[PDB]
């Protein structure tokens, strides 16, 4: 069906070239604008622009011109946002969005991209140290048990946390990140579950952190005395 | 040049009522040519790509529950949710697409309103391996509570900690309308190891005392 599907998140330093890209698919190129969204820290989406595949055709947003450009892959069914010198104040969210070409249309967005994280910071890039947070008898009461992974110090954001390849979703709490004083991020993802199953169910906690091209699947398994 | 402002910035609606956010146009976005007022109306989830609500000011999107209705014409337009329901729990914005660029209002975030509850309170030791690594973090679980207003006071060996702690809420709950809470005490092995008691003492309005978890070291 209708699909958006956007590169995932890039780490570069201030003044590299990059390009993120935008896939779309499920429906007829051709008949759709693409438009760029930017996320703004806390609150706030801007309009960035749009562009039509037909003719290469752009609206910018007077305040992107000349810094960002958009282009087209009509191949393949493409988007395209580009920077050629970036500075660490663009890092942010970007969505693609599109928008119905055809005359009758109204401009609204009625299907967006899953957004791409672009961090632009001269620091380094640090994949995550992944420990267990065991179920004990300090963190299960009531009949219930909490578990989970302590991610620790990375760099850049996002790191992604699934449990049990997905499959585990309720009572999942995956926090916002911290800025340690290191200058490294650090986080945790926590689920309940049944204490009385704690012998029988499996516990995995999946962590990806795609700038650093670091997978950590780690077993949580009940504390026991040794 | 059209911007669009919301009212409220922020709103917080009991479960079951009516919210209400509004959007002034600095200028008319409405088209006396088309009889048509160039408005869209969208949600913004956490953890989600943005969704759209209305467009044309009050059409509704295919898939949109009829308990949402957008309204107003000229410059003064209204996103109405009735009934609200623990997913409606977003950020929304309007958007105009008039002329060039077609700018969005700077957002209003909606926070549900429920009855109390008091936090469950969990606490892990260090892992083993990370104590292999020369560090200790102790970490403490405020789970599912309401409000969000929480408190957490480190104590070891009964001596209040400050400078060596951090924290961080998570958003809002679609489902039960509740906020967990996360916080970690972190120290060297060597200094970790000079003590015996851990503690965590948690404050909240669903609790008429500071409730405590704590863990001996080195007891299994």
């Amino acid at each position: 069906q209708v699909q958006l599907v956007e590169s995932g998140p890039e780490m570069r330093k201030p003044g590299e070239s990059l390009k993120i890209s935008c896939k779309t698919s499920g429906y007829i190129f051709s008949d759709y604008w693409t438009a760029w969204v930017r996320q703004l820290p806390g609150k706030g989406l801007q309009w960035m622009g749009i562009i039509y595949s037909g003719d290469s055709d752009t609206r910018y947003h007077p305040s992107v011109q000349g810094h960002v450009t958009m282009s087209t892959d009509s191949s393949l069914t493409t988007a395209y946002l580009q920077w050629s010198s970036l500075k660490a104040s663009d890092t942010g969210i970007y969505y693609c969005a599109r928008l119905d070409a055809r005359v009758d249309a109204g401009w609204q967005l009625d299907s967006w991209g899953q957004g791409t994280l672009v961090t632009v910071s001269s620091a380094s890039t640090k994949g995550p140290s992944v420990f267990p947070l065991a179920p004990s008898s300090k963190s299960t009461s009531g009949g219930t048990a909490a578990l989970g992974c302590l991610v620790k110090d990375y760099f850049p954001e996002p790191v992604t946390v699934s449990w049990n390849s997905g499959a585990l979703t309720s009572g999942v709490h995956t926090f916002p990140a911290v800025l340690q004083s290191s200058g490294l991020y650090s986080l945790s993802s926590v689920v309940t579950v049944p204490s009385s199953s704690l012998g029988t169910q499996t516990y995995i906690c999946n962590v990806n952190h795609k700038p650093s091209n670091t997978k950590v699947d780690k077993r949580v398994e009940p504390k026991s005395c040794h | 040049d059209i911007q669009l402002t919301q009212s409220p910035d922020s709103l917080a609606v009991s479960l079951g009522e009516r919210a209400t956010i509004n959007c002034k146009s600095s200028q008319s976005v409405f088209s006396r040519d088309n009889n048509k007022n160039y408005l869209a109306w969208y949600q913004h989830k956490s953890g989600q790509p943005p969704k759209l609500l209305f467009f044309w000011a009050s059409s509704r999107e295919s898939g949109v529950s009829d308990r949402f209705s957008g309204s107003g014409s000229g410059t003064d337009f209204t996103l109405t949710i009735d009934n609200l329901q623990a997913e409606d729990v977003a950020l929304y914005y309007c958007q105009h697409y008039f002329n060039t660029p077609h700018n969005f209002g700077q957002g209003t975030k909606l926070e549900i309103k429920r009855t109390v509850a008091a936090p469950s309170v969990f606490i892990f030791p260090p892992s083993d391996e990370q104590l292999k690594s020369g560090t200790a973090s102790v970490v403490c679980l405020l789970n599912n509570f309401y409000p969000r207003e929480a408190k957490v006071q480190w104590k070891v060996d009964n001596a209040l900690q400050s400078g060596n702690s951090q924290e961080s809420v998570t958003e809002q709950d679609s489902k039960d309308s509740t906020y967990s809470l996360s916080s970690t005490l972190t120290l060297s092995k060597a200094d970790y190891e000079k003590h015996k008691v851990y503690a965590c003492e948690v404050t909240h309005q669903g609790l008429s005392s500071p409730v405590t978890k704590s863990f001996n070291r080195g007891e299994c």
